[PDB]
């Protein structure tokens, strides 16, 4: 029973309104957000599981629990409109997963992208290699659409985890519909 | 000492009046029979 | 769009500002992106609107409001010209407490553009509108009135600086420092 | 509120006893076996509708 | 709403107690805590209240988390303890109100309907009161600044309590008449003089520094409307005040010869009882 | 292994929770844990006071919640630090402060949980700043009770010890348990933060408008001159009196203190008048 | 359950402003004074409380 | 550790201090009590800035009342007949908040000006036995004016 | 000290007082009185009243706790 905590980020917005990945790419990104939660109870029923938006409004949705019904409920109505502001909710994960009592869990990050960032490379990349320091695991499932290529998620990537360093699987949303199982598996494959 | 008055189905929740003082809704103690609590029979309760 | 928004300053600075509805002494009409659209529209119409309301009787500007623009001002001129002379009452109390408040009737009937002998009659009828408690005298027609609401503070709200407040203050420390030094022991 | 009610039925001092009058700010009185009458601000656990003057 | 804000004793010292709690580490800057208080009337009465973790980060002031489960389970056992007690509002340190506080505010808005901000300040100064009232509210101003969205001060005033200043007040205490007069006009002196001024003198540092820094100098209406208000008296030359002659200087006179005339009566009584009680009570040579 | 007049230091927080939710539930008796610090033996220091939940049971060990413990004390853990609860606070109403036989049981059960045990028992009898009606007890075992209950190594802390003394009810149930003395924990800030808010603020501190005035002072004035004029007629009597055999002339009817007061206040309006405005 | 009663009781006389004397339903009479916004015009003797 | 310190009285040996010392970082209030003591007795009248600020400095962060009423007879012993030599120290016990550190500043008063019908020593003694709300530094400002007039007891009843 | 005292002798009163009647004076300093109750009680009289009042029963204030003639 492997203890970890996941600070999942979701993302609501008017991008996430599309629904190219199955009906909705809301109820995908729910999908891919039930699917890793079950994979946390399978591991450890202890492990701790707490999502928030990171567009707009960064705060948290739900407080890392380890049953799984606050998280089900926090994903319904969860609203879409907000612009895209993954810095700040980049950096309230990091944090959240230390404020957690129980830090003895593993701290992981798994987050979406609906919409391109605003942000100066620069900027992410500081903020990355402060993650590293951190040492927290962090993986980006984009949905739907994305900064083309995700060229500065993918630079932070590597800032997070360079010099052999983890090198948690980046996501870039695979063009066109996706189907959720199809996300799901390279989470499942490798971290 | 007070008087039984009556008697209820489950618990028994025998209400009492002292002598003065009230009806009092006494539940038998741990250490008795309920078939020897009688309703309508004088019975000594327990202060505290 | 800062030229259609000039455009509609121009009605604004035109019949917008000209109708009776707005004169609040640079509340509005001080206020800045307005203003500044407005300065496309007339500029002396656009000092007329500001010398209804702080200049007052404003001869000259009177002369030049008939120019700055007809429609509207010819309509209400003698709705205007009685505001002006409420504005002229309510003026002399906020932009001068005591000493310069008191001013002479002759003042007063240059300041409602009507003769000495007739603001002696003219002065009741601006008293009259009460917009402000106060106190009036008519030995001059000197106001030295009570409460009075003034729109806005006149350029950098110089009276608040050390022009009247603040200075005042700084006097009445010293002389509580006067009732220290008089009673140190009782003090204890 | 249940195993609560059950202890106060249960204790000495639940003093069961008729209601002189019932009242509205939903209020009632209550004439204890005591002969002591109290108003409660709250009529109580018990519906107000249900309780009978 | 919100229209006084009486915070009870026990909660302002709450708010002490958890700076010591987390007196060990300073990098907080602040104490931040859930504010819980009866809606009895307009009327707010704050009462028990609890500390719900908070983390306030200089990185642009978006680095804020406050615990939904410690703020859930808390107020819930607290509920349990008083039917009363509901959440009412939120009290925070840092006298400086952080940037991060409307947004704080807007989950605050969410848990209580109508929540007000307490600015209790743990270290105390001089002056007032220590606990300061904000209301955080969305509205369209009139002169037409953009948003208006701001926290507005509210009357703030200290609660009730029974044998509460055994713990401290039986030290010192001064309840008597002996020192009104005495020190009691001292204070208003030293602080009307003084803390009046340095309010005023704010604004008149605000001619230029409210230009250079402030919203305006020509902002807020209150800045001039409340200021004129305060300048019910004219404020320099004539004034018309001290300066009535006939009106309120004759009447000073007659007041203070009234009070005056019964000092010299009230001489002959406290001469006469000293000459009885030392002239012929001390001279008993017996 | 030998007692001793150990001292209890009560935190302003912990008697003010304390009297708050006594005052709530006298007529019920409410009990609540004491989160007290056993630092050593001759100084235990109650740093925090929690309120148990109102509990049907009463102020037994069962009314206790052992669940309510646990998740209050994880709260306590996550915000500030958590100390080990010395011992159960409660009120009893009816006895300003006594010891029962119920009260024992519940006491025995704290005693085997850990070592001092303490508690208290504030009541609704209250002063505005001068009751203290709560006071501290220990039980004393009975196997304990052939040794000496309390030997002493400080002559000083028995005799402040020894002002408290015994309560004629108390003394009734005093058998089988020792009064331990209680004294405020120290208190500095916190002293000063009610200290600031006592004359600026539970008393009237306005400061800035602290300075009726004139308008019914001129009554006031006439009617105690009025009553010294009557007043004065004793001590009249009494110096016209021979007064061989010394009685009572009904003399220092005062009031001289009363008038002094009240004008000169009145008449230092004048710094009002012209100093303090223009 | 928060809530304790109130003693009924009727009111015999107005000592003072702050304090009316009163007299329990049972009979003991303790003099008392009012609380916040009692209406003490309504509060006049005769009065149950 | 006090009958160590009462033997060693005045011989101001390191090791004694250090010894003292290491009983008074032992963090045990009554054994620390009687360390304190012990530390006044070593280095009474020694006047050295370093062991009074070890004390001072101890007596702030020690939690325990009885290693502060220990040190407090220990601040007042090493200071002995100093006559002006620790009136800041003095002041500085007084002014502190703690009332056993007022304590042992009266104890100061006394030892400082021992057999001494100095003025001054009697002045500060005299405000605060008045200012003082805690019974017991009223107490110890009383025994301290006893301490310095025994050089002149026939005024000793009077006051 | 004096002051607040004296404050402490006008606090005893304050406090909601049972009502009682007058019976008898044994001597100055204590009195026999009926309360509500009616139950006599050998109570202290306050120094501050008129002891002229005390002497007709009348009705006299008792504090809850001390029965004293508040
Ligand atoms: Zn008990």
């Amino acid at each position: 029973m492997v203890l970890e905590s996941t600070m999942v980020c979701v993302d609501n917005s008017e991008y996430m309104r599309n629904g190219d990945f199955l009906p909705t790419r809301l109820q995908a990104q729910q999908d891919a957000v039930n699917i890793v939660c079950h994979s946390k109870t399978r591991s450890n029923p202890e492990n701790n599981v707490g999502l928030i938006t990171l567009a707009n409004d960064c705060e948290v949705l739900t407080t890392l629990t380890p049953d799984t019904g606050r998280i089900l409920s926090k994903l319904h109505t969860v609203q879409p409109k907000g612009k895209i502001t993954f810095c700040t909710g980049i950096r309230v994960a990091h944090l959240a997963l230390k404020h957690r009592q129980g830090k003895n869990h593993k701290m992981r990050i798994i987050a979406f992208v609906g919409s391109p960032v605003e942000d100066n490379e620069k900027d992410l990349v500081k903020l990355a290699k402060r993650l590293k320091k951190e040492k927290v695991n962090v993986d980006i499932i984009n949905f739907g659409e994305e900064e083309v290529n995700t060229e500065k998620l993918t630079a932070f990537v590597n800032t997070l985890n360079g010099k052999d360093g983890t090198g948690s699987h980046l996501v870039t949303v695979p063009p066109g519909p996706s189907l959720a199982d199809a996300l799901i598996s390279s989470p499942i494959l490798a971290g | 000492c007070t008087k039984i008055i009556n008697a209820d189905s489950e618990d028994p929740k025998y209400i009492i009046n002292v002598k003065q003082f009230a009806k009092f809704v006494v539940d038998l103690s741990d250490q008795v029979a309920p078939t020897d609590i009688e309703e309508g029979m004088r019975v000594g309760v327990d202060r505290n | 769009p800062v030229s259609e928004q000039q455009e509609r300053a121009f009605t604004l600075g035109l019949a917008g500002l000209l109708g009776e509805g707005v004169f609040n002494f640079g509340e509005l009409l001080m206020h800045p992106v307005l203003e500044s659209l407005r300065n496309t529209d007339r500029q002396w119409l656009i000092d007329t609107l500001y010398a209804f309301n702080s200049g007052n009787v404003e001869r000259f500007q009177t002369l030049k409001t008939a120019w700055g623009q007809q429609p509207d001002l010819a309509a209400n001129e003698a709705q205007l010209l009685r505001k002006i002379q409420l504005l002229c009452l309510m003026e002399m109390t906020f932009t001068r407490p005591a000493n310069h408040r008191q001013l002479t009737f002759e003042e007063i009937a240059k300041s409602a553009k009507i003769t000495v002998n007739e603001v002696e009659l003219l002065v009741m009828k601006a008293l009259s509108v009460g917009l402000v408690k106060g106190s009036i005298d008519e030995v001059d027609k000197r106001v030295h009135m009570t409460w009075v609401q003034p729109r806005v503070l006149d350029l950098q709200q110089i009276k608040g600086m050390k022009d009247r407040l603040e200075f005042w203050c700084t006097d009445v420390k010293s002389m509580e420092m006067l009732v220290e030094h008089q009673a140190h022991d009782i003090l204890t | 509120e249940n195993s609560e009610k059950i202890k106060v039925n249960k204790t000495l001092p639940y003093l069961v006893s008729n209601v002189i009058e019932l009242l509205d700010v939903k209020c009632a009185v209550i004439k204890t076996s005591t002969r002591q009458t109290y108003f409660l601000p709250v009529i109580g656990l018990v519906d107000a509708e249900k309780l009978k003057p | 709403a919100v229209q006084k804000v009486v915070v009870h004793p026990l909660v302002l010292l709450s708010v002490v107690d958890h700076f010591n709690r987390i007196g060990k580490v300073g990098n907080q800057k602040r104490v931040v805590g859930v504010l819980l208080g009866s809606w009895q009337k307009k009327v707010l009465d704050v009462s028990n209240s609890f500390a719900v973790p908070f983390d306030e980060d200089d990185k642009d002031d978006s680095v804020w988390f406050l615990d939904h489960d410690y703020l859930e389970n808390m107020y819930g056992m607290f509920k349990k303890v008083n039917a009363r007690e509901r959440i009412v509002g939120w009290y925070h340190t840092g006298p400086k109100l952080h940037k991060n506080d409307i947004a704080i505010n807007e989950l605050m808005k969410r848990y209580c309907p109508n929540s007000v901000l307490v600015i209790i300040d743990v270290k105390p100064k001089d002056l007032g009161l220590p606990t300061e009232a904000y209301i955080s509210v969305e509205e369209v101003h009139d002169d037409g600044t953009p948003t208006s969205k701001t926290f507005e001060h509210v009357t703030s005033e200290i609660g009730a309590e029974e044998a509460e200043e055994v713990g401290v007040e039986h030290l010192l205490r001064d309840i008597k008449d002996t020192t009104v007069g005495t020190l009691s006009q001292r204070i208003t002196n030293q602080v009307h003089g003084l803390k009046g001024l340095n309010s005023k003198l704010l604004d008149i540092r605000s001619y230029l520094e409210k230009v250079a820094t402030g919203k305006l100098p020509i902002n807020h209406q209150i800045i001039y409307q409340l200021q004129d208000v305060f300048n019910l008296l004219p404020d320099v030359s004539l004034q018309e005040f001290v300066k009535a002659f006939y009106l309120k200087t004759n009447d000073q006179m007659v007041v203070v010869y009234l009070a005056s005339l019964i000092r010299s009566v009230v001489a002959l009584h406290n001469l006469i009882n000293n000459k009885i009680a030392n002239r012929d009570a001390e001279k008993k040579e017996g | 292994a030998v007692d001793t007049a150990e001292q209890v230091y009560i935190s302003s927080l912990a008697l003010l929770k304390m009297l708050k939710h006594g005052r709530a539930g006298v007529p019920m008796e409410v009990m609540g844990l004491m989160l007290g610090e056993f630092v050593d033996d001759y100084t235990v220091r109650v740093i925090d006071v929690f309120a148990m939940p109102q509990s049907g049971t009463g102020v037994s060990v069962e009314a206790v919640d052992p669940v309510f413990q646990a998740k209050m004390l994880d709260m306590l853990k996550q915000t500030g630090r958590p100390e080990m609860v010395v011992g159960w606070y409660h009120s009893h109403p009816g006895f300003g402060c006594w010891l029962s036989g119920v009260d024992i049981n519940t006491q025995q059960s704290f005693e085997a949980l850990s070592e001092r045990a303490v508690a208290v028992v504030v009541d609704p009898i209250q002063s505005v700043k001068g009751k203290v009606v709560i006071d501290a007890f220990r039980l004393i075992n009975a196997n304990m009770m052939v040794l000496g209950h309390e030997p002493r190594q400080t002559t000083s802390n028995l005799g402040h010890l020894n002002k408290p003394s015994i309560q004629a009810l108390i003394h009734g149930l005093n058998r089988h348990y020792y009064s331990i003395t209680i004294n405020y924990r120290k208190n500095e800030l916190e002293q000063k933060m009610l200290l600031n808010l006592h004359k600026k603020s539970w008393m009237e501190g306005l400061t800035l408008q602290d300075y009726v005035v004139k308008e019914m002072l001129e009554l006031a004035k006439n009617y105690n001159k009025a009553v010294e004029e009557e007043d004065k007629m004793t001590p009249e009597q009494l110096a016209i009196k021979n007064v061989g055999k010394q009685d009572p002339k009904r003399h220092l009817e005062e009031h001289v203190d009363v008038l002094m007061t009240s004008n000169i206040v009145q008449c230092l309006a004048a710094m009002l008048d012209t100093v303090v405005f223009k | 359950l928060q809530s304790v009663g109130q003693i009924v009781g009727e009111v015999l006389k107005q000592l003072t402003e702050e304090k009316f004397i009163v007299k329990a339903t049972n009979g003991p009479r303790y003099v008392v004074g009012c609380r916040r916004q009692l209406d003490k015009s309504k509060l006049k003797p005769g009065t149950r409380v | 550790s006090l009958g160590l310190g009462l033997a060693a009285m005045g011989t101001a040996r390191q090791d004694v201090y250090d010894l003292l010392k290491t009983n008074l970082y032992q963090d045990d209030a009554v054994t620390g009590e009687a360390a304190g003591l012990a530390l006044g007795l070593v280095m009474l009248g020694s006047k050295n800035a370093q062991a009074i600020e070890d004390m001072v400095g101890y007596a702030q962060e020690t939690q325990h009342e009885k290693i502060l009423r220990g040190l407090a007879v220990g601040i007042a012993l090493v200071m002995y007949g100093r006559m002006e030599e620790a009136d800041a120290l003095i002041e500085s016990l007084c002014r502190d908040k703690d009332p056993i550190l007022r304590r042992s500043g009266m104890y100061t008063v006394a030892m400082a000006y021992c057999g001494s019908g100095n003025n001054k020593a009697i002045r500060r003694l005299l405000h605060v036995a008045v200012s003082d709300v805690n019974d017991d530094v009223r107490r110890a400002a009383v025994e301290s004016l006893g301490f310095i007039l025994f050089r002149t007891p026939e005024q000793c009843p009077s006051v | 000290e004096f002051l607040h005292a004296q404050e402490e002798v006008k606090r005893i009163q304050s406090i909601p007082l049972v009502i009682g009647q007058f019976l008898e004076a044994v001597d100055q300093n204590t009195a026999i009185v009926g309360s509500t109750t009616g139950s006599n009680y050998y109570v202290r009289i306050l120094s501050t009243i008129d002891r002229e009042l005390l002497k007709p029963n009348a009705s006299v204030a008792l504090h809850k706790h001390s029965n004293a003639l508040v």
